[PDB]
């Protein structure tokens, strides 16, 4: 039946999870109650995929909320879809992380990690036929980061057969909780790398930007940063949640848009960027600019591995497979030659919130290794000095754990240099 | 008695095959419940109730598609058992098909053909309906074509293969799962009609004035080339009577097994009133390259077999007189070895189509079935594909995480580059 | 040892711990084992009242550890602008190169501490030039 378990662990996790479930069930007609209220059959049709079936007719997130931090129990259950939860899926500590990956990773989220796993499979063995995972976290605190990636190892152990999705929080000094973001990002990417088959890098730094540019925001609020966020998220579940002319679940999607194992962290886009009707050519052109990336990198700069577009709105079909012919034959310096067709694109009739069409962008492109390197120099700056290591070490941690997560880091960034290169031989 | 039962795998092959047996049911004038107010009891059983059962078999890895078989206008033709579904799809991917997910439907699969088996006096074989670019319909028939040679030794197997197209649906691993299933289904395939998206996506657009085409539109395009080419064992002609027929016919080389389709004509439901088509019209359409099933050059390309199967208001002096013009004005080159002579079979029924469908009523049609060399193109456009994303080992993962080799891959294509040598060879 | 103490509280912020080993002879200008002086983590940790209290009493503005590290470079990776203030008024080596190579202006720049960053330039900071 294709289910989906979704997680949210720690502060962000939570907010971009809250948003995401506030923004689907407005698409699909669910009320916080659980009622559906809809004119469309096609809003009920892969209701499924997100939610349970309660009893009379009514629909429950396949949900699990996770925190070290007890505050985040109240600010989730007081927030407008609260009530929608089932209570038994918040699964929370007391002590909270200290934004300190260790803590979640190895202490406090250590403790925690074997309740959350019972909720975990509570959901799975009720599921027909389970998809995967999906995850929400950042990689900047240390619950979200450090609790998150100890909870996705230990779902692969339990679960090698499904698919592990994450939508991943990418720190930023412009939206900046701590000075050790890099160390706990770093940590995180390391396991990311090895244990996730797919993974959208929602970049803060990007975010940021977007915001100063559309909204000339230089004090964003995380509800300004969000808004992007949850309009994405929305976005990139399209095919997943609605019936259309795709016959898709996660691992088909992984399966073609990931060709190197390692390779894939996604550089997620939005077109148009609004606030709290476009052309075709004008929807497709502002999707491939660098200025709607999720991801602070320049597309220019690399090539394109794979892409997957999605369009949603009434709009001529004829004219979305000119334009998006037209960005490959007029820019195809950018695509890699030896990936055929490497250029996927997806219609859905019913367009987001407050639009009548929109478009949203999937890269797997090699000049997501800026974004790499950006914190690989902010991790290499830190720790040169040992700033903060006893924070760590004091958890049981070692100095070479660091050293082994700043080498894999590297390793992934040279990896993406090598097909930025690559001939068609 | 003489028998053949079909087998339709993954979406594609479920899905023309749903367009198929809708065709089959007007030609022999059976109702969607299995009802008629016989020389079709060749692809029909018959109850005691009087009700024409399809010897067919529908099998996907996912419900969806067959659910709505399950469902649809034609619930009641097909049996529940006929009708065979898994929970997870081979996302795309060969290996699941064939390995990992198949190995877990495989003998239940078996165990449902044995049932309609059981049922023949005479089985002819099998008719496999499946795509090439789906991890069902390369996977799962590659393994079901392997069990089917050691259960039924002696049974032919043919093939309607659908090949990819970028126009229409494709996959960025299709060129490899393609390649894939031809390596392992060469040896036990006798014969295989090659559907190329590109062509009948063409055919829509130029033809039928369709300019985004469905699957609906694509499929009963499809289906009435395919009933073009199965009404000979339908109605008891006097060529390709058994399956046996179409590789004494059209094979003389065994891996050389993929023969072009030409039809014609296709023309639109919706447009005014024409004069119809002469009998030398629609001849001397079969040798226009936008008419093929798969797109290729045969001037190009030499010969090594040609049947000409006509159906309605077909004189055969006409067709005699169309054929000696085609010996004249247009350049036929057969291989040295080859009789140079052209098989004919006249179906006399009108020519049918889907009532309020796309395609107009035509007083007469005709489907050409030509070994030609000029196919080996299609080979070289999906190995073309395939090496460049090998030599990057891109998406290989997927297939070693799904119970394959990675050898595998390196085996099919030296295979494909054997294939190609074989056609170059005879195409001198 | 008076000089392991006040290294520990200069870096846990100890306010009144630092005045009283001061006052019973502790080193102001103590090393741990990597050359690291009260200074050093008062000026890492964000200990601004203790930053002050050291420079009016001996500690060296500009004391290198065995990297090359000095409170500036410190002050200014981690982003502490009162801090970064303090050090530049007390005549700290704006220009100090590091064994990276690295000055406080490159360390503010990669962290982005964008206030720093102006801090530094005002006060003579060469960018092109390390
Ligand atoms: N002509 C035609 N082509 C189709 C149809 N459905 C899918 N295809 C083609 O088949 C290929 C995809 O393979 P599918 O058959 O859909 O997939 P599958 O065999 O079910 O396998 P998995 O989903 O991978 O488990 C693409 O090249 C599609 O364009 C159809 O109804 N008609
Ligand atoms: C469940 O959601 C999706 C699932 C998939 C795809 C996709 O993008 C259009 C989705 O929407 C985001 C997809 C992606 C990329 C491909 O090529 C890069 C491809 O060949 C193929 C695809 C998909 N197939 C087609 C014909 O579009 C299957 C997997
Ligand atoms: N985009 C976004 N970033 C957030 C949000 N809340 C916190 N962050 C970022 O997440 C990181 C801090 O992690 P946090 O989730 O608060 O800590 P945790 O509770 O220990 O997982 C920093 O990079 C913050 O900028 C949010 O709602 N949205
Ligand atoms: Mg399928």
């Amino acid at each position: 039946m294709r289910e989906i378990v979704h997680i949210q662990a720690g502060q962000c996790g939570n907010q971009i999870g809250a948003k995401f479930w506030e923004v689907i069930s407005d698409e699909h007609g669910i009320d916080p109650t659980g009622s559906y209220h809809g004119d469309s059959d096609l809003q009920l049709e892969r209701i499924n995929v997100y939610y349970n079936e309660a009893t009379g007719n009514k629909y429950v997130p396949r949900a699990i909320l996770v925190d070290l931090e007890p505050g985040t129990m109240d600010s989730v259950r007081s927030g407008p879809f609260g009530q929608i939860f089932r209570p038994d899926n918040f699964v929370f500590g007391q002590s909270g992380a200290g934004n300190n990956w260790a803590k979640g990773h190895y202490t406090e989220g250590a403790e925690l990690v074997d309740s959350v796993l019972d909720v975990v499979r509570k959901e799975s063995e009720s599921c027909d036929c389970l998809q995967g995972f999906q995850l929400t976290h950042s990689l900047g605190g240390g619950t979200g980061s450090g609790m998150g990636t100890l909870l996705i190892s230990k779902i692969r152990e339990e679960y090698p057969d499904r698919i592990m999705n994450t939508f991943s929080v990418m720190p930023s000094p412009k939206v900046s909780d701590t000075v050790v973001e890099p160390y706990n990002a770093t940590l995180s990417v390391h396991q990311l790398v090895e244990n996730t088959d797919e993974t959208y890098c929602i970049d803060n730094e990007a975010l940021y930007d977007i915001c100063f540019r559309t909204l000339k925001l230089t004090t964003p609020t995380y509800g300004d940063l969000n808004h992007l966020v949850s309009a994405t998220m929305s976005g990139v579940t399209t095919c997943l949640r609605f019936p259309g002319q795709l016959n898709a679940d996660l691992r088909k999607l992984a399966v073609n848009m990931v060709p190197f194992p390692r390779l894939h962290f996604f550089m997620p886009g939005f077109a148009p960027l609004t606030s709290r009707a476009l052309t075709v050519p004008e929807l497709t052109q502002q999707m491939f600019d660098s200025k709607n990336m999720m991801a602070a990198c320049d597309p220019r700069h690399g090539r394109y591995l794979t892409v997957a577009a999605i369009f949603r709105g009434r709009m001529s079909m004829k004219e979305v497979d000119e334009q998006m012919l037209n960005v490959q034959n007029k820019n195809s310096s950018y695509f890699v030659e030896w990936i055929p067709n490497n250029v996927k694109t997806a219609v859905c009739d019913i367009p987001p919130r407050g639009l009548k069409m929109s478009a949203t962008f999937i890269g797997n492109s090699t000049a997501i290794q800026e974004l790499f390197k950006r914190i690989s120099e902010q991790f290499t700056a830190m720790f040169r000095r040992k700033a903060f290591l006893h924070w760590y070490t004091g958890e049981g941690m070692d100095e070479m754990e660091f050293t082994e997560a700043e080498s894999n880091m590297n390793d992934l960034v040279s990896e993406y240099q090598q097909y930025q290169d690559a001939t068609a031989d | 008695m003489r028998e053949c039962i079909s087998i339709h795998v993954g979406q594609a092959g479920v899905q023309i095959g749903n367009a198929c047996w809708e065709l089959y049911c007007l030609e022999h004038g059976i109702q969607p419940d299995g009802q008629m107010p016989d020389s079709f009891n060749t692809f029909f059983s018959e109850t005691g109730a009087g009700k024409h059962v399809p010897r067919a078999v529908f099998v996907d890895l996912e419900p969806t598609v067959i659910d709505e078989v399950r469902t649809g206008t034609y619930r009641q033709l097909f049996h529940p058992e006929q009708l065979i579904t898994g929970k997870e799809d081979a996302a795309n991917n060969y290996a699941r098909g064939h390995y990992t997910i198949g190995k877990e439907i495989i003998d239940l699969v078996l165990d449902r053909i044995r049932k309609l088996a059981d049922q023949c006096t005479g089985l002819q074989g099998f008719l496999v309906f499946h795509s090439f670019g789906g991890g069902t319909g390369s996977g799962f028939t590659s393994l079901l074509m392997e069990r089917l040679s050691v259960d039924y030794g002696k049974k032919s197997k043919l093939e309607f293969s659908i090949y990819p197209a970028p126009q229409v649906s494709t996959a960025v691993v299709e060129p490899y799962n393609s390649i894939l299933t031809t390596h392992t289904t060469l040896e036990h395939s006798d014969c295989a009609f090659m559907v190329d998206n590109e062509a009948i996506y063409d055919i829509c657009r130029r033809n039928l004035d369709i300019e985004r085409p469905t699957y609906t539109n694509l499929n009963r395009l499809i289906s009435q080339i395919v009933s073009s080419i199965t009404a000979s064992l339908r109605f008891d002609g006097a060529l390709n009577v058994d399956l046996t027929e179409f590789q004494t016919n059209l094979v003389p080389y065994p891996r050389i097994h993929f023969p072009l389709a030409t039809y014609a004509p296709v023309i639109s439901a919706e447009k005014a009133y024409h004069e119809q088509l002469s009998v030398a019209e629609i001849t001397n359409a079969c040798f226009e390259p936008a008419n093929q099933m798969v797109k290729c050059d045969p001037r190009h390309g030499k010969y090594m077999a040609c049947c000409l199967l006509y159906r309605g208001d077909v004189v055969p002096k006409d067709v005699n007189a169309a054929i000696a013009t085609i010996k004249t004005k247009r350049s036929i080159q057969f291989v040295d070895w080859c009789p140079t002579g052209f098989k004919v079979g006249i179906n006399y029924q009108p020519p049918t189509v889907v009532p309020g469908g796309d395609l107009a009523k035509v007083q007469r049609a005709v489907c050409m079935l030509s070994n030609t060399t000029a196919i080996a193109e299609a080979w070289a456009r999906l190995d073309h594909k395939f090496d460049l994303m090998y030599a990057k080992r891109a998406f290989v993962h997927w297939y070693v995480g799904e119970g394959m080799e990675e050898g595998e891959f390196s085996e099919a294509r030296e295979d494909m580059a054997a294939l190609e040598k074989d056609y170059e060879e005879v195409g001198v | 040892d008076l000089g392991k103490k006040l290294l520990e509280a200069a870096r846990a912020g100890q306010d009144d711990e630092v005045r009283v080993l001061m006052a019973n002879g502790a080193d102001v200008n103590a090393t741990d084992a990597s050359g690291l002086t009260p200074l050093h983590l008062a000026a890492t940790y964000g200990h601004l009242e203790i930053v002050e209290v050291l420079l009016k009493h001996g500690a060296d503005v500009s004391a290198s550890d065995l990297m090359g590290s000095t409170p500036l470079h410190l002050a200014a990776l981690i982003g502490h602008l009162e801090i970064v203030e303090v050090l530049l008024k007390h005549g700290a080596d704006v220009n100090a190169v590091d064994t990276w190579g690295d000055t406080p202006l490159r360390l503010a720049a990669v962290m982005g501490h964008l206030k720093i960053v102006e801090a530094l330039l005002k006060h003579g900071a060469d960018v092109n030039a390390q």
